[PDB]
C-alpha cells in the first residue's frame, strides 16, 4: 500500500471508422504544484499500438520499462516478429492487465489507469481499459480521471453506439478529442495546455503528433463579470 | 470457563469445578467436567477461554501419560506442574497465546503429602493449601483464611467447601450450575457424586 | 542433506540390505508370543555371556507400549528403541485426535510402516529388528498377536518366534500348538511359551524372562522364582 | 489506504425451466456515477453446455469465470475428455471461491444448464462458497428489487385459486421458454426504472439439449 | 564404457553416452509418422500391445485446441513433457491471450530436456516426440529428441522401423506439401508413409491411431471405427 | 556405484527392470473382466501353519466402485494404496462424483517414476487395479513401477503368470458370465500354485455396478471350489 | 558426481553386522582401560591414562573421567575429541531437564538420550560413528546406585561391575570372580585397582598414570559427593591398598 | 437460524429451519442445513453457510477415509473431534460454524455440539442459532426420554415453529431427520406458513395471532 506522489491526469480516447484516437497533457503534478511540464505519457509498443497512462509517474515509468522489456523479448527466437508474430494491442494489454491484478492482489498495487489503443492484425479496432484494482472494460470512447466526466459526455455525442463507428471519419473524431482536451484545460485544475496525440489508422499506420497546444479559448466574456453578487463597478 | 477451587487438608486434595457452559445468551449445559486426570495421582483442574481451555489440557495429559508409558513411573506432583508452568510461560509469548488457568492437585506417594498447585495462564506457579482462579478467591479466600487449618480430615474439608459454595451462590451475580468435587489422596481420584 | 540410495534393487531382484537387516534379526536374541483363549504370553531370551549385570536398570526386552499393548523384538537393540518411541508417540497422537486407544492392528500397522518407509527413502539403512505385537483391543476379549520384519510386511499369527534358532522353536510350536483348542488358562500359555524356549535357552534360570498380558490392561512381568517353578516341573515330567 | 475492492453494478438472473435454462445480465458497466461502458458482456459459455455469471466486482469476477473455463479445460485433459456435468462444476467452483475465504472474490455466481436427466438447472452461489441448486435466482445491484416478483410469478407465491379463499394454493404449472423470457424482460425492464446502475442493454443465454443460444435487447439509456 | 555412469560425463571423444542410450529407447519404440501441407498437419501413429487381452497403448496427446503430439519411447516421460506443453500453452493464452507459436513449443522443450543432460543425479528424457500446430505461420511439424535437438519438418517418422516411412516421404516429398484444402488425402498419404515401416503385421481397427490440426480444424485424434475409413 | 536413475545400453531403466524381477518372485494374482462384472483372485501363500491366514490382505477396496489385487513386495502396496483412496475421494470432494477407473490408474502411475538421488527406488510390487464407471463399464488395468498400464480382458500377474496367461488366452471370451469367471480364477490358481486350492489359502473378489466392490467370504469361496471339482469331473 | 567418493558408513555387511560400528570398538579396544564398579554405599570409577611423558602437567589434566552433573559422571574410553562433543550435549540435557521438572535428572534417561544420539549416526546422516565408549556413574532416588555403558551402536546395558577399552576379557574375568553383592565402597576402590594393575600393558601401575572417582553417600547426611581424586590423593590410595 | 438435536429411547432426532439471510434481506426461502455425511451420520448447519458447507463436506471426505483404512465405520465421538481440531487450526482467523454431529455408532445413539472456538460437547439435547432460546423453551418442557418416533418428531417440528414464529432470521420451512440403528431417515419438508395454521387449529396453541 503507498500514496501516488507525481501524477498524471486524464487521458481520452476514441474509436473512428478506420481506426482509433487517443491523447493525454504533458504535466507531471506534484500535488498541486505543477511541477513537471514536459512528460510523455502516451507510450507506442511497435507501430500498432499506444498505451496510454495516468496516475502515478514512478510507477508509469515502470509499466514503460515493461514494455519496452517486452518487445525486446518477443524478438528472441522469433523470425516473424517484425510480421505474423509481431505484438499485438490484445497481447500487450492482457499482459499488462494482469500484472495490474497481480499487484492489487498482492496489496501493492501500480496507482494507475491505463488505456491501450491499437489496431489488429485483421484491421478491427482495439480499446480497452485497465486500472489498479485490475478492472477491465472496453467502449467506443474511453477515458481516465477527470476524461471520464467530462470527455466522455463530449465524445459519446460522435459515437454513442458501436454502430456510430463506421460513420465517423477521422477529421471528426480529432475535432472531438481536441474540443474535449481543450474542455479539460478550461476545468481541470490539475491539466496543462501542452498535450500529445496519437492516432493509429488501419491503412496510414501510426502518427504520433507531439507539442500540440489547446488554442481558440474563450475568455473575453471574463471582463464583464464584476463581483460576486452585488457589486457594480 | 467461570469458577474453580482447590483446598489441601491433611491427606488429601480436592478441587471443585462448576458445570456451566454458555454460548451466547444460553446455558448450553449443566453439568460439564472441568478437569482431566494426569496420572493415576494427579488432577488438573481448569478455567478460561472457550476451546482453548480442554485443548490445553488434553495436550497436557497426553505428553504426562507419554512419560508415564517411556518411563513406567508416576512423576511427582511437582515436576507435572512444573512441565505445566513452562508450558504456559512457553505460550504467553506465542503468536497467539492459550488463554488457560489450572489448579492441579495431587498425592506425592514418595513423601506421602497431598499438593496443590495454582498456575495461571502468564505461567505464574504457587503452592498454596487453598486456591482459586479469576472471581472465585474474592469472595471464598475470607472463609478459608478463617476456617482452615493443615489438620483437617477430608469430611472437614468437603464442609468447609460447602461454606464456599453457599458464599459463591449467595453473591455472586452469576449461576455456574453447582460443582463437580474431586478428591485426591493415597488410594488415587474419586468423583463425590453427591454435592 | 545426504540423499543416497542405500536400499536398491539388485539384478536378481533383491534389496540386499533389507536382506542383510534380516541376518542382524537372527542374530538377535530369541523371542517367542503364543496366545491363549484368554490371553497373549510374551518369552524372551537373555544371553548369559553377560554377567554381572545390573537386572534392575538392565533395558527389558518386553516394552509397553500403552496400557493395553506390548512390544518385544529381535536384532538391534539400539534400532529397536526408536521403533517403540514413534510407536509410544504415535499411540497418544491416536488417543488425542481420535479418543480411542490404537487397536494392536493399527500400532503394528504403524510400525510396519515406518520400517518399509526406512527401505525407500534416501540416506537411510532399514531396522535391523522384528517386532513381536501384542495384546487386546478396547472393550474386546479376544487376543492379538502381530509380527513385523525391516521389509515392512505384517501379518497375524496364532504363535510365533524370531531372532536366534527361530527356526527350532517354530518347529516345536507347529507340533505342540493346537488351534482347534488353544491354551484354555494361563498356567498352559505360559508353560508352553517356557516349554518352547527350553529348546533353546541352554540354563533355565536367569535367561528367560516372561510378559503376561491379560484383557483390560492388565499386563505383569513373571519374576525369577515364579519361572523357575515353570521350569522345575516341565523337565520332571521328562524324566520318563 | 488502499482498496483493493470496487462495485462495477449490474445485475444478473437465472431460471430453470422443465428441460431449459436461461442465465441473463445487463450489459451495463459502472464506477460510482459514471457509465463505463454500455455493452460488456457478463454472462460467458463456458463449455459443456454451462454459461456462468459472477457480478460484482468485475476484476475478480473475470478471474474466477477464466477459472473456471480453465478448470473444464483440464477436466477434459485429465478425466479423456468426459463431459463436466452441471453439479460437477458448481462443487469446482465452490472450492475455487473457499480457496479466497481470507481474500474473497467479491462477486455473486450464477451458473445455468442441463442435469444428467436432461432436465432444466440453476446453481447459485455467495462470495465464499455455498452453493445450492434451485429454480429461480436473482443477484446483484437490483436483486432485492426482483426475487420478490420471481416468488410471485415463477413460483406462484401468495397466490391462491378464486372462490376457495386461500384455502387452494395456485398449482405449480411449468414454464415456456417463451414465457420465461417475458418475466426476464419485464424484470430488466423494471429494475431499470427504480436503479440507477441497471440499463444500456440486456443479454439472455438460453440453454438446451441442442446447444446455446443469445438474445439481445435494448434497455433505457439515462 | 568408463564414461556412460551418469549424464555429467563426456567421453574422450567427446560423447554423452546416457543421452545416447535414451535415444536408444526410441528405436526400441513403436513407429510413428508425421507430415504436413499449407492448410493441415497431420499425426499417424501405429500402438503397440502387450498381448491379446490388451489394450493397444495411446501414442498421441492433445496439448491445445491448436498444437498436439506422437510419442516413442518412455511413456511415462511423454506425460510429463506433454503437461508441460500443456501448462506453457495455457501460460500464452490466461496472460498474453495468445495461442503459442508452435517454434516457441520447441524451444521451450530444447531447454527442458537440455537442463536433465547438465547436471548430476537426473536423467534424460527416454522418449522422442513429433508435434503438429497450426498457428499464425501455417501449419507446423516438429520433431523432438531428449538430447533437446528440435527440428522443424515438412515430414518425418520415428521408432523402429522409421527409415522406410522417411524415405517414402522423402520421395513424395513434392506431391504432399500440396495437398490443401483436402484433410482425407493427406491422411491417405500418412497411412500409405506409416505402411512403408511394417512387417509381418498390417493396420487394424484398434491398431491405428490417426490425428490432424489445420485451417478451421481444431486438434482431434481418431480411433477405433473412426480410422476404418482409411484401412 | 552407479547412478539409480541410469539407462542400461538397450535403453531401460536398470532399477525398473529389476524391480520387475522381484515382482516374478510374488504370489500370483489374476483379474478378469467381463460385461456382467470384473473377478480378482490371490494366492495368499502363508509362510507357516501358525500364519492366521485370514490377515493376508493381498486384495484391496479403494472405493465403492474400484478394487485392487497386488504381487510382489506387498509392503511397498500400502502407500499406493493412501494415495489411490485419497485420489479416489479427493476428486470426489472437488467434483461430486465417482472417478474414473483409468484416472484413478493413472494417479497411482504417476508415483511410480518419482524416484532418484522424492523416494530412493522404484516400488517392487505389481498391482491390478478393477473397477466401473459410466463411461467405459467394467474394467481391468495392470499398473507397474515403469508407470505404465495396460488395459486388459484378462491378466495374471504373479510368480505362475506366463502360465496363467497362456491358459487365459484360450479361456477368455467376450461373453463370460460373472460365475464362469470366477471358477475360471479359481481353475488357473490351482493349476499354478505350489500347495493344493482352499478357501483358506486362495480369495476371491468382484465389482459389480449394483453391489459395488466385495471380497469373498471363505464359505462362499469353499462353495465355489466344490461347485468347480464336480464339474470338472463331469467329464 | 560426488558419490564416486561415498564410503557409505550406516550400511549393513552380508552377515547383518554395522562395519563403521565395528571398526570403532576395534578403535576402542586400544584405548587405555576404564573400569566402573558398584558398591551397596557407593561407585568407583578407576581409569589408566595412556603412555604417559614425566613433562604432562597432570594436576591439571582431565582425559578419562569427566563430570556430567553433581550425581553423574562418566569415564572415557576412545577418542577424547569425539568424547567431549557428546558430553557437552549431555551436560546440556541433564540442564535442561532440570529447568522443565524442577529435578535432577534420572541416570538412565540421560543414558538413553546420548545411545540416541550414537545411534542416528549408525542409521542416517552419511557421517562416522562417535569412536567412543562410556561408563556412566551416577545416582537418583528412584534405583539409587547405577552403572551403565555405552558403545558406538548407541546400545546400553547396566552393570554392578564392568570395564571398557583395552583388556576388558581379562579385567572382566577378574571382576566376575571377586566381586560380591555385599560389597562396600572401600573394597571395591582395592577391586578396581588391583584389577588395573593386573591388566595394565605397563610394567608398573603408579599415581601419574591414573585417573580415580568415587561417587558416596559419605556426604554430611542424606546426600551424594562427587570425589575426582588428586594426583597425590591417588598415590596415598596406592600405598594404601598395597600396590606401591 | 434455528436448529435442534436430541437423543431419545428411540435414536436421535434433528431438526432445521431453511431460512438464509443477507442483513434485513432473506436471501434464501429453503436452504439445506442438514448434511448427510454418511447413512448413519448427520451435520447440523449454523453460522457462515460458507464455512458450514465447506468443513463439513471436508469432514465427510475423512470420515469416508476412516472407513477405507479400518474397514469400519467411524464413531460419532470421532467424527466430532476430528471436526473440531479443524476448528482448532484456524482458530481466531474469523470463522463462524456451530454444529450438531448426529449419529449411531456401537455406544448406542450419538450427539456432539461443535463450534468455531474449537469446543465439543457430548449430551442428550443442544439447540443452535439466533432462535435457539425460543427452541429451547419448547423442548425443555416437552421433552422425555421415553418418547414415540410419533411425539418426538413432532416435538422438533414444534420447536423449529416457535423459533420460526419469534424470531425475524428464521423460518421458511422445517426439515427433520430421524436417526436409527438402520441409518438416518428424512422426514420431509414442511413449509412453516402451511404448518403454523395448521398447528395453530389443531393444537389451539398461538391464540394471540389472527386467522
Ligand atoms: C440463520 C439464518 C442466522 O442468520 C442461520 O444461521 C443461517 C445458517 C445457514 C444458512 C444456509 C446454509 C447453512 C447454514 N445463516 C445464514 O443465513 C448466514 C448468517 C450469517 C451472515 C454473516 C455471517 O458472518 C459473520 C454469519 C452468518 N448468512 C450467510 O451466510 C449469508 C452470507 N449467505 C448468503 O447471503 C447467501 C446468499 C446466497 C445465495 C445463493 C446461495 C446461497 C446464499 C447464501 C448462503
Ligand atoms: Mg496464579
Ligand atoms: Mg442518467
Amino acid at each position: 500500500t503507498q500514496q501516488p506522489i507525481v501524477t498524471g491526469t486524464s487521458v481520452i480516447s476514441m474509436k473512428y471508422d478506420n481506426g482509433v484516437i487517443i491523447a493525454a497533457d504533458n504535466l507531471g503534478s506534484y500535488g498541486s504544484l505543477l511541477r513537471f511540464n514536459g512528460v510523455e505519457r502516451l507510450i507506442p509498443v511497435g507501430d500498432n499500438t499506444v498505451v496510454g497512462i495516468s496516475g502515478d509517474i514512478s510507477d508509469m515509468q515502470h509499466i514503460e520499462r515493461l514494455l519496452k522489456d517486452l518487445v525486446t523479448e518477443n524478438a528472441y527466437d522469433n523470425p516473424l516478429a517484425d510480421a505474423e508474430e509481431a505484438l499485438e494491442p490484445s497481447y500487450i494489454f492482457e499482459y499488462l492487465a494482469t500484472v495490474m491484478y497481480q499487484r492489487r492482489s498482492k496489496m501493492n498495487p501500480l496507482w494507475n489507469a491505463i488505456i491501450v489503443a491499437g489496431v489488429q492484425s485483421n484491421g478491427d479496432q482495439f480499446l480497452r481499459y485497465v486500472n489498479l484494482l485490475g478492472v477491465t472494460y472496453s467502449s467506443p470512447t474511453l477515458a481516465t480521471g477527470f476524461g471520464a466526466h467530462m470527455a466522455n459526455p463530449l465524445l459519446r455525442k460522435v459515437v454513442d453506439r458501436e454502430s456510430d463507428i463506421p460513420k465517423t471519419t477521422v477529421q471528426v473524431a480529432e475535432e472531438a478529442i481536441v474540443n474535449a482536451m481543450r474542455v479539460l484545460y478550461y476545468r481541470d485544475a490539475r491539466s496543462s495546455r501542452n498535450f500529445s496525440l496519437a492516432i493509429i489508422d488501419k491503412n496510414t499506420g501510426l502518427t504520433f503528433k507531439k507539442n500540440l497546444q489547446v488554442e481558440n479559448m474563450k475568455w473575453d466574456f471574463a471582463k464583464d463579470i464584476k463581483g460576486y453578487g452585488t457589486q457594480k463597478i | 470457563m467461570d469458577i474453580i477451587l482447590g483446598i489441601r487438608v491433611q491427606d488429601s486434595v480436592i478441587l471443585a469445578s462448576s458445570k456451566a457452559v454458555t454460548r451466547g445468551i444460553s446455558v448450553l449445559k449443566d453439568s460439564d467436567d472441568k478437569t482431566r486426570q494426569l496420572s493415576p495421582h494427579t488432577l488438573m483442574s481448569f478455567a478460561g477461554e472457550a476451546g482453548d481451555t480442554v485443548q490445553f489440557a488434553e495436550y497436557i495429559q497426553a505428553n504426562i501419560q507419554l512419560y508415564s508409558i517411556r518411563e513406567d513411573y508416576e512423576l511427582s506432583p511437582q515436576a507435572v506442574s512444573s512441565f505445566v508452568r513452562q508450558e504456559l510461560a512457553k505460550s504467553i509469548r506465542s503468536r497467539r497465546p492459550y488463554q488457560v488457568n489450572v489448579l492441579i492437585g495431587g498425592y506425592d506417594k514418595k513423601k506421602n503429602k497431598p499438593e496443590l498447585y495454582q498456575i495461571d495462564y502468564l505461567g505464574t506457579k504457587v503452592e498454596l493449601p487453598y486456591g482459586a482462579h479469576g472471581y472465585s478467591g474474592f469472595y471464598t479466600f475470607s472463609l478459608l483464611d478463617h476456617h482452615y487449618r493443615p489438620d483437617m480430615t477430608t469430611e472437614e474439608g468437603l464442609d468447609l467447601l460447602k461454606l464456599c459454595v453457599q458464599e459463591l451462590e449467595k453473591r455472586m451475580p452469576m449461576d455456574f450450575k453447582g460443582v463437580i468435587v474431586k478428591i485426591v489422596d493415597k488410594d488415587g481420584i474419586r468423583q463425590v457424586d453427591d454435592f | 542433506g545426504y540423499d543416497r540410495a542405500l536400499s536398491i534393487f539388485s539384478p536378481d531382484g533383491h534389496i540386499f540390505q533389507v536382506e542383510y537387516a534380516l541376518e542382524a534379526v537372527k542374530r538377535g536374541t530369541c523371542a517367542v508370543g503364543v496366545k491363549g483363549k484368554n490371553c497373549v504370553v510374551l518369552g524372551c531370551e537373555r544371553r548369559s555371556t553377560l554377567k554381572l549385570q545390573d537386572t534392575r536398570i538392565t533395558p527389558s526386552k518386553v516394552s509397553k507400549i500403552d496400557s493395553h499393548v506390548v512390544l518385544s523384538f529381535s536384532g538391534l537393540n539400539a534400532d529397536s528403541r526408536i521403533l517403540i518411541e514413534k510407536a509410544r508417540v504415535e499411540a497418544q497422537s491416536h488417543r488425542l485426535t481420535l479418543e480411542d486407544p490404537v487397536t494392536v492392528e493399527y500400532l503394528t500397522r504403524y510400525v510396519a510402516g515406518v520400517q518399509q518407509r526406512y527401505t525407500q527413502s534416501g540416506g537411510v539403512r532399514p531396522f535391523g529388528v522384528s517386532t513381536l505385537i501384542a495384546g487386546f483391543d478396547p472393550r474386546d476379549d479376544e487376543p492379538k498377536l502381530y509380527q513385523t520384519e525391516p521389509s515392512g510386511i505384517y501379518s497375524s499369527w496364532s504363535a510365533q518366534t524370531i531372532g536366534r534358532n527361530s527356526k527350532t522353536v517354530r518347529e516345536f510350536l507347529e507340533k505342540n500348538y493346537d488351534r482347534k483348542e488353544p491354551p484354555a488358562t494361563v498356567e498352559e500359555c505360559v508353560k508352553l511359551t517356557v516349554r518352547s524356549l527350553l529348546e533353546v535357552v541352554q540354563t533355565g534360570a536367569k535367561n528367560i524372562e516372561i510378559t503376561v498380558v491379560k484383557p483390560d490392561s492388565d499386563i505383569v512381568a513373571l519374576s525369577s522364582e515364579e519361572i523357575n517353578q515353570y521350569v522345575t516341573q516341565i523337565e520332571q515330567e521328562k524324566q520318563e | 489506504q488502499f482498496n483493493p475492492y470496487g462495485d462495477n453494478g449490474g445485475t444478473i438472473l437465472g431460471i430453470a425451466g422443465e428441460d431449459f435454462a436461461v442465465l441473463a445480465g445487463d450489459t451495463r458497466n459502472i464506477t460510482d456515477y459514471s457509465i463505463n461502458s454500455r455493452y460488456e458482456p457478463k454472462v460467458f459459455d463456458c463449455g459443456d453446455n454451462i454459461v456462468m455469471s459472477a457480478n460484482g466486482f468485475a476484476a475478480d469476477g473475470d478471474a474466477l469465470v477464466k477459472r473456471f473455463k480453465n478448470s473444464v479445460k483440464w477436466y477434459h485433459f485429465d478425466h479423456n475428455d468426459k463431459k463436466l456435468s452441471i453439479n460437477s462444476a458448481a462443487r469446482n467452483i465452490q472450492h475455487l471461491l473457499y480457496s479466497r475465504r481470507f481474500f474473497p472474490y467479491y462477486v455473486y455466481n450464477i451458473i445455468a444448464g442441463l442435469d444428467e436427466d436432461g432436465k432444466g438447472a440453476v446453481y447459485s452461489f455467495d462470495p465464499v462458497g455455498s452453493y445450492q441448486r434451485e429454480q429461480c435466482r436473482a443477484g446483484g445491484a437490483a436483486a432485492s428489487l426482483i426475487m420478490p416478483f420471481l416468488d410471485n410469478q415463477v413460483n406462484f407465491k401468495n397466490q391462491y385459486e378464486p372462490g376457495t379463499n386461500g384455502k387452494v394454493k395456485k398449482p405449480l404449472k411449468y414454464l415456456s421458454v417463451e414465457e420465461v423470457i417475458k418475466l426476464v424482460r419485464d424484470s430488466f425492464t423494471s429494475a431499470t426504472e427504480r436503479h440507477i446502475q441497471v440499463g444500456d442493454g440486456l443479454e439472455i443465454l438460453i440453454v438446451t439439449k441442442d446447444g446455446v443460444r443469445k438474445e439481445f435487447y435494448e434497455l433505457k439509456r439515462d | 564404457n568408463n564414461y556412460d555412469g551418469d549424464t555429467v560425463t563426456f567421453s574422450p571423444t567427446g560423447r554423452l553416452f546416457q543421452v545416447e542410450y535414451a535415444l536408444e529407447a526410441i528405436k526400441q519404440g513403436s513407429v510413428t509418422v508425421g507430415l504436413r501441407s499449407n492448410t493441415h498437419a497431420v499425426l499417424v501413429a501405429l500402438k503397440r500391445n502387450a498381448d491379446e487381452l490388451s489394450s493397444y497403448q495411446k501414442k498421441i496427446i492433445k496439448c491445445d485446441e491448436h498444437m498436439g503430439l506422437s510419442l516413442a519411447g518412455l511413456a511415462p516421460d511423454a506425460r510429463v513433457l506433454s503437461n508441460y506443453l500443456r501448462q506453457q500453452c495455457n501460460y500464452s493464452s490466461l496472460v498474453f491471450n495468445r495461442k503459442l507459436a508452435v517454434e516457441r513449443a520447441g524451444h521451450l522443450l530444447c531447454d527442458k530436456a537440455q537442463k536433465n543432460t547438465q547436471s548430476y543425479g537426473g536423467r534424460p528424457y527416454g522418449v522422442g516426440l513429433l508435434i503438429i500446430g497450426y498457428d499464425k505461420s501455417g501449419a507446423h511439424l516438429l520433431e523432438f529428441q531428449p538430447s533437446g535437438n528440435v527440428t522443424e519438418l515438412y515430414g518425418t517418422a520415428i521408432g523402429a522401423r522409421s527409415q522406410g516411412a522417411k524415405t517414402y516421404l522423402e520421395r513424395t516429398l513434392d506431391t504432399f506439401i500440396k495437398i490443401d484444402g483436402n484433410p482425407d488425402e493427406l491422411i491417405k498419404a500418412g497411412v500409405e508413409a506409416i505402411s512403408q515401416s511394417l512387417r509381418d503385421e498390417s493396420l487394424t481397427v484398434d491398431n491405428l491411431s490417426i490425428a490432424i490440426v489445420g485451417k478451421d480444424t481444431p486438434f482431434t485424434i481418431y480411433d477405433g471405427e473412426a480410422v476404418a475409413k482409411y484401412i | 556405484d552407479r547412478g539409480v536413475s541410469t539407462f542400461s545400453p538397450e535403453g531401460r531403466l536398470f532399477q525398473v527392470e529389476y524391480s520387475l524381477e522381484a515382482i516374478k518372485l510374488g504370489s500370483t494374482a489374476i483379474g478378469i473382466a467381463t460385461k456382467e462384472g470384473v473377478v480378482l483372485g490371490v494366492e495368499k501363500r502363508a509362510t507357516s501353519p501358525l500364519l492366521e491366514s485370514d490377515s493376508i490382505e493381498k486384495i484391496v477396496e479403494i472405493d465403492r466402485h474400484i478394487g485392487c489385487a497386488m504381487s510382489g513386495l506387498t509392503a511397498d502396496a500400502r502407500s499406493m494404496i493412501e494415495h489411490a483412496r485419497t485420489a479416489a475421494v479427493t476428486h470426489n470432494l472437488y467434483y461430486d462424483e465417482d472417478i474414473n477407473v483409468e484416472s484413478l490408474t493413472q494417479s497411482v502411475c504417476d508415483l511410480a517414476l518419482r524416484f532418484g538421488e522424492l523416494m530412493s527406488r522404484p516400488f517392487g510390487v505389481a498391482l491390478l487395479i478393477a473397477g466401473h464407471d459410466a463411461d467405459d463399464g467394467y474394467q481391468l488395468f495392470h499398473a507397474e513401477p515403469s508407470g505404465t498400464f495396460y488395459r486388459y480382458n484378462a491378466k495374471a500377474i504373479g510368480s505362475g503368470s506366463e502360465g496363467a496367461q497362456a491358459e487365459l488366452l484360450n479361456e477368455w471370451h467376450s461373453s463370460l458370465t460373472l460365475k464362469e469367471a470366477e471358477l475360471l480364477v479359481l481353475k488357473i490358481l490351482k493349476q499354478v500354485m505350489e500347495e493344493k486350492l482352499d478357501e483358506n489359502n486362495a480369495q476371491l473378489s468382484c465389482i459389480t455396478k449394483q453391489d459395488g466392490f466385495k471380497i469373498y467370504d471363505n464359505e462362499k469361496t469353499a462353495e465355489l471350489i466344490k461347485e468347480l471339482k464336480e464339474k470338472e469331473a463331469a467329464e | 558426481g560426488s558419490r564416486r567418493y561415498d564410503s557409505r558408513t550406516t550400511i549393513f555387511s552380508p552377515e547383518g553386522r554395522l562395519y563403521q560400528v565395528e571398526y570403532a570398538l576395534e578403535s576402542i579396544s586400544h584405548a587405555g582401560t576404564a573400569i566402573g564398579i558398584m558398591a551397596s554405599d557407593g561407585i568407583v570409577l578407576a581409569a589408566e591414562r595412556k603412555v604417559t611423558s614425566t613433562l604432562l602437567e597432570q594436576d591439571t589434566s582431565t582425559e578419562k573421567l569427566y563430570k556430567l552433573n553433581d550425581k553423574i559422571a562418566v569415564a572415557v574410553a576412545g577418542l577424547t575429541a569425539d568424547a567431549e562433543i557428546l558430553i557437552n550435549t549431555a551436560r546440556i540435557h541433564a540442564q535442561n531437564y532440570l529447568k522443565t521438572y524442577n529435578e535432577d535428572i534420572p541416570v538412565e534417561i540421560l543414558v538413553r538420550r546420548l545411545s540416541d544420539i550414537k545411534q542416528g549416526y549408525t542409521q542416517h546422516g552419511g557421517l562416522r560413528p562417535f569412536g567412543v565408549s562410556f561408563i556412566y556413574a551416577g545416582y537418583d532416588d528412584r534405583y539409587g546406585y547405577q552403572l551403565y555403558t555405552s558403545n558406538p551402536s548407541g546400545n546400553y546395558t547396566g552393570w554392578k561391575a564392568i570395564s571398557v577399552g583395552a583388556n576388558t576379557s581379562a579385567a572382566q574375568t577378574l571382576l566376575q570372580m571377586d566381586y560380591k553383592d555385599d560389597m562396600k565402597v572401600d573394597d571395591a576402590i582395592e577391586l578396581a585397582l588391583k584389577t588395573l594393575s593386573k591388566t595394565t600393558d605397563s610394567s608398573a601401575l603408579t599415581y601419574d598414570r591414573l585417573e580415580f572417582a568415587t561417587i558416596r553417600k559419605g556426604a554430611n547426611d542424606g546426600e551424594v559427593y562427587q570425589k575426582i581424586f588428586k594426583p597425590q590423593e591417588i598415590k596415598d590410595i596406592l600405598v594404601k591398598t598395597g600396590i606401591t | 437460524t434455528t436448529t435442534l438435536a436430541f437423543k431419545f429411547q428411540h435414536g436421535v432426532i434433528a431438526a432445521v429451519d431453511s431460512r438464509a439471510s443477507a442483513g434485513s434481506y432473506i436471501s434464501a426461502l429453503r436452504m439445506n442445513k442438514v448434511i448427510e455425511i454418511n447413512p448413519y451420520l448427520l451435520g447440523t448447519m449454523s453460522g457462515c453457510a460458507a464455512d458450514c458447507q465447506y468443513w463439513e463436506r471436508l469432514l465427510a471426505k475423512e470420515c469416508r477415509l476412516y472407513y477405507l483404512r479400518n474397514g469400519e465405520r467411524i464413531s460419532v465421538s470421532a467424527a466430532s473431534k476430528l471436526l473440531s481440531n479443524m476448528m482448532c487450526q484456524y482458530r481466531g482467523m474469523g470463522l463462524s460454524m456451530g454444529s450438531m454431529i448426529c449419529g449411531w455408532d456401537k455406544k448406542g445413539p450419538g450427539l456432539y455440539y461443535v463450534d468455531e472456538h474449537g469446543t465439543r460437547l457430548s449430551g442428550n439435547m443442544f439447540s443452535t442459532g439466533s432462535g435457539n432460546t425460543y427452541a429451547y423453551g419448547v423442548l425443555d418442557s416437552n421433552y422425555k426420554w421415553d418418547l414415540s418416533v410419533e411425539d418426538a418428531l413432532y416435538l422438533g417440528k414444534r420447536s423449529i415453529l416457535a423459533a420460526a414464529h419469534r424470531d425475524a432470521y428464521s423460518g421458511g420451512s422445517v426439515n427433520l431427520y430421524h436417526v436409527t440403528e438402520d441409518g438416518w431417515i428424512y422426514h420431509g419438508n414442511h413449509d412453516v406458513g402451511e404448518l403454523f395454521w395448521k398447528v395453530k387449529e389443531e393444537e389451539g396453541s398461538f391464540n394471540n395471532v389472527i386467522g
